[PDB]
């Protein structure tokens, strides 16, 4: 799976479906509004399941 | 509240995040437990650099840099004086240079010789304690008073907005319920054709809402 | 097709139109006669981009006075590519009709992620690191050191563009990002700086929202261009959300710890450069005292970071206070950092207005207001001064400095809200600090001041009564265009009734109710057994999709959905979503059945569009309410009660319906596309929530379809698909839902197009 995500990518990311870079100006969690999107904390048992 | 930990009597900041640190003349660190444990064992002897504390020379604040505490306290004691606003100078460059002179005096009292600094303070403090320093004490007191008044005016307006929208909701709810119960007690005990009385009820509802 | 749109010839790049098309063209002639803004609503049926670019090119071909430049603004980079290639189709039609008498400089423009060449910058994956290495390899000072030596680092692209490339404008060629990169490869240039330098010569420029509405990026379209410019936003539902994302600032404890490390690093840099040099610091003190920090600002191309986040009209022209010596400015930032760090220590949620925070500052750490305004100018000038290379390392402190500017500029409209812990966190050490804004209007205000006529346009916008009531906005045209059809083309049903006659809802507020999730799974199963070729299923929140697809496994449902079609569940990775989308589109074409279930908020439904056979049945699970978010919602609603006049229960319903009908109305491309679009819970039938879906979906929402069961909805789906899988050829459209050349010149058709379009 990590080879499909890292060593490989989306082949038809040519004009659509490129979900990583479907935003021209992506920044860190600093100067935004919805910066609490992916939390490095809060890893539970049932949620990880 | 998660700093490296109290030096002498190391328990406070590591366990309790409910404290504050007090600085000394030399300016390093002392917590309340340090304060009391130090006062019982000398009352004015720095825990590390042994500076000769003049008289009880401790000040409790909440920051985690000693130079920050030093600059804050010295900056307050300097900006009690040197109160010439932009209103008080003729030009703008003189006001900005005056603020830079204040920064120079604060950094000189940080580390340099405190003699020429105190002589400069003597000259300016005398020459402007004649007129301007007390005048600006008065004006800053006026602006503090009016800012506290304006914040209380803001909070009165917010409480009135909350309570008036609550009374809007309760007035319309009780009033619509009394409209409906009155219309039922008038369908009972009157003698009219039905469509006219129901149109009067719908007129009551629309004149109530709209 | 040579349209007469009551004043002008228009070369439409197809030899057929819709009537909706020509109604849109009438109303946009109306908006460009009188210099006013106007909000349109063409649904997703027509080529609204095709029409839009056609008429703006007709005006620019016919009137070189009022309209200088079109600035299109579509939000995602694949839509940038789509609008550029439709403009390229229209230029190819335009040059088929006449010959090579074009001159017309179409131009895309995004960023250094998408226009950088250099094979050491290119393998970086992130925007700030590409910006940092581009700041390394070219600058105002590294470029000069290379200019009087040989082996110092340089790009060879920006240097060769500096050698010759700033005297030859790009001749009349419509350029994508790929074509522009290829021209940068060809002669050997930066196409990034070529694009920015060739903004001045274009006629259509197509960039994103944040490249226009951000005050700290959009310093590249000047006033004199803007006085005769026509800006056209596209897909403009979340304009207010873009503004609130564009001026609010988030501070975190990690940001402040890395700010402390930054402060110590810059202190050491000031010490060693004090051991090195003194003369340019004299020149610093000169250009602070003499000027207003504009001495070396003339040659400033890659020495510009993100500018001051105050707007264009609230900036000053004075001298920065007591700040001048960089030692004292490090003390200034030290004081501000320690006070904001102490303010963040409070272990309960605290809301303040920014003058209360300024007074708490100006009393307890002696920092006044005007040296707190000029902190952005000071940190940008200082950070230009000390020759330091990789500015990504200095991302927090600049943030903090920029935060200072906002605290010292705006009041009564914005709000400083401190959270010791987030909503989904509780009691984990994340104290954050939203300087949140809630004036939507204060970010589009220079967009209405500068520009001539900005045209908000989307396929869904409803109701149109509220976008003047939020954006401080008074348009010429408030238009809604009715879907005129010769074939039903869509059916919305409101499946708000379980098969056990259980009321389907999401009233529980993401804390699972079992039988409702059971009936959702039963809906998805039986709709899988009916619908072809890909079903799209939007949930409410990723916690709720998480919990639902959890309890579709322990309960025995999800293997049956596997038996009918192939699932592709969503995750909040940027690359895993793209792989799931790619396999979902390779399973709608290699025979089997594919079903993409996502969240109705994220990026899955913002740009990534589902066309003829990729989504046949858009299943909108639930009513999407923003339920996780904090007192930012309560505070923006208190604001819209107070200083605008928009109710609580009005704005919540408006926001929920713009998200729901945003995610639903992507399934349909043209008249020869059919999309089942179901709404699954009872609340979409309650009059106000149904009343705020757009008109072109309420027109086809029948009272019988209102509050169907699961199985009644399944039988309506079967009858829908069977009546709408037959040969619906072009000969069934020339009467009603299509127009020829000679079907336009009849005045009876003109009466029809008068009857179609309406205004609000
Ligand atoms: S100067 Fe041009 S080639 Fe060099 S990093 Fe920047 S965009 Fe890339
Ligand atoms: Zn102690
Ligand atoms: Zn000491």
């Amino acid at each position: 799976x990590x080879x499909x995500x890292x060593x490989x990518x989306x082949x038809x990311x040519x004009x659509x479906x490129x979900x990583x870079x479907x935003x021209x100006x992506x920044x860190x969690x600093x100067x935004x509004x919805x910066x609490x999107x992916x939390x490095x904390x809060x890893x539970x048992x049932x949620e990880n399941s | 509240m998660d700093d490296q930990g109290c030096p002498r009597c190391k328990t406070t900041k590591y366990r309790n995040p409910s404290l504050k640190l007090m600085v000394n003349v030399c300016g390093h660190t002392l917590c309340e437990s340090c304060v009391d444990l130090l006062f019982v064992r000398g009352a004015g002897n720095c825990p590390e650099c042994g500076t000769p504390l003049r008289k009880s020379n401790f000040r409790v604040q909440l920051f985690e840099d000693p130079t920050v505490d030093k600059e804050v306290e010295i900056r307050k004691k300097v900006l009690k004086i040197y109160n010439k606003r932009e209103e008080d100078f003729p030009s703008l460059r003189e006001y900005n240079d005056f603020l830079e002179e204040v920064e120079e005096i604060v950094f000189n009292l940080t580390n340099n010789v405190d003699l020429d600094n105190t002589k400069k303070k003597m000259e300016i403090y005398q020459k402007e304690n004649k007129d301007v320093i007390q005048k600006n004490k008065l004006k800053l007191t006026r602006e503090q008073e009016e800012l506290e008044e304006a914040l209380e005016v803001e909070r009165q307006e917010n409480e009135q907005r909350r309570l008036f929208i609550q009374k809007e909701e309760q007035l319309q709810q009780i009033l619509k319920r009394k409209n409906k119960q009155a219309f039922l007690d008038e369908l009972e005990s009157s003698d009219l054709p039905v469509a006219l009385l129901l149109a009067q009820h719908k007129d009551r509802s629309t004149q109530l809402e709209m | 097709m040579k349209l007469n749109v009551d004043g002008l010839l228009v070369y439409f790049p197809y030899d057929y139109i819709y009537p909706e098309q020509f109604s849109y063209m009438r109303e946009l002639k109306r908006t460009l006669d009188a210099k006013g803004h106007g909000v349109l609503e063409m649904p997703s049926g027509t080529g609204k981009t095709v029409s839009l670019l056609a008429l703006i090119m007709a005006y620019q071909r016919a009137y070189p006075l009022e309209v200088t430049k079109l600035i299109y603004c579509s939000r995602t980079v694949p839509e940038i590519e789509k609008v550029i290639e439709e403009l390229r189709k229209l230029l190819n039609f335009y040059e088929k009709q006449e010959g090579e008498k074009l001159p017309f400089l179409g131009l895309a423009l995004s960023s250094r992620k998408n226009l950088c060449i250099h094979p050491e910058v290119t393998p970086l994956r992130f925007g700030k690191d590409v910006d940092g290495k581009c700041h390394s390899l070219t600058a105002s000072y590294v470029r000069a050191q290379y200019q009087h030596d040989t082996s110092l680092p340089h790009c060879r692209f920006y240097e060769e563009f500096d050698a010759h490339g700033r005297e030859v404008p790009l001749p009349a060629g419509i350029y994508n990002l790929d074509d522009l990169k290829a021209l940068g490869r060809r002669q050997g240039w930066c196409p990034y700086f070529l694009a920015r330098y060739s903004i001045l010569h274009a006629n259509v420029v197509v960039y994103s929202y944040h490249y226009l509405l951000d005050p700290k990026i959009a310093d590249l379209v000047s006033k004199e261009l803007a006085r005769k410019a026509v800006v056209v936003f596209d897909e403009a539902h979340n304009i207010d959300n873009v503004c609130i994302d564009s001026m609010s600032v988030n501070l975190t404890r990690r940001t402040l710890d890395r700010c402390q490390g930054n402060l110590e690093t810059l202190q050491k840099t000031v010490l060693r450069i004090k051991e090195t040099d003194e003369q340019r610091l004299r020149d610093e003190y000169r250009r602070l005292v003499e000027g207003x920090x504009x001495x070396x600002x003339x040659x400033x191309x890659x020495x510009x970071x993100x500018x001051x986040x105050x707007x264009x009209x609230x900036x000053x022209x004075x001298v920065p206070g007591s700040i001048r010596t960089a030692e004292h400015f490090l003390g200034f930032l030290r004081r501000l950092l320690e006070y904001v760090k102490w303010r963040l220590r409070v272990q309960h949620v605290v809301q303040e207005s920014p003058p209360a925070f300024l007074s708490g500052l100006a009393q307890r750490v002696c920092i006044q207001r005007k040296p707190l305004r000029f902190c952005a100018e000071r940190l940008r000038s200082l950070l230009h001064t000390l020759e330091i290379t990789d500015l990504a390392d200095f991302s927090p402190l600049t943030l903090l400095a920029n935060f200072a500017t906002l605290v010292s500029t705006y009041a009564k409209g914005f709000t400083i809200i401190i959270e010791p812990f987030d909503d989904r966190t509780p009691t984990i050490a994340n104290p954050i600090l939203h300087f949140s804004c809630m004036d939507a209007s204060l970010a589009i205000k220079p967009v209405f001041e500068r520009f001539q006529s900005v045209i908000i346009t989307s396929g869904t916008l409803s109701p149109l009564d509220i976008y003047p009531k939020i954006l401080d906005f008074h348009p010429v045209t408030m238009a809604t265009f009715t879907m005129t059809l010769a074939r039903v083309c869509l059916c919305p049903m409101i499946i708000g009734r379980g098969n056990d006659q259980v009321a389907i809802s999401s009233k529980f507020e993401t804390r699972e109710d079992i039988a409702v999730i059971r009936n959702y799974g039963n809906l998805l199963l039986e709709m899988s057994a009916v619908v072809p070729d890909g079903i799209v299923a939007f949930f409410t929140s990723y916690q709720y999709m998480e919990s639902t697809v959890a309890s579709w496994y322990e309960q025995g449902i999800l293997e049956n959905i596997q038996r009918n079609k192939l699932l592709f569940i969503e995750t909040q990775d940027g690359a895993e979503t793209s792989v799931a989308l790619e396999k979902y589109q390779e399973a709608c074409e290699n025979g089997r059945g594919a079903i993409l279930l996502s969240v109705a908020r994220g990026k899955v439904s913002e740009g990534i569009d589902f066309v003829h056979h990729y989504g046949r049945a858009v299943i909108m699970f639930g009513v999407p309410y923003v339920y996780t978010q904090s007192r930012i919602l309560k505070a923006r609603l208190e604001y819209l009660r107070d200083q605008f006049q928009i109710r609580e229960n009005d704005f919540l319903t408006f926001d929920a319906m713009r998200h729901a009908a945003q995610c639903v109305g992507r399934a349909i491309r043209g008249k020869t596309d059919y999309g089942l679009m179901v709404f699954a819970d009872k609340r979409f039938a309650r009059g106000d929530k149904r009343g705020k879906l757009p008109r072109w979906i309420q027109e086809h929402l029948t009272d019988a379809n209102l509050n169907l069961t699961v199985d009644e909805g399944v039988q309506v789906a079967k009858y829908f698909l069977r009546q709408m899988a037959q040969p619906f050829h072009r000969e069934d459209q020339l009467g009603l839902s299509l127009l020829s050349l000679e079907q336009l010149e009849s005045e009876e058709t003109l009466k029809r197009i008068e009857q179609i379009a309406q205004q609000l």
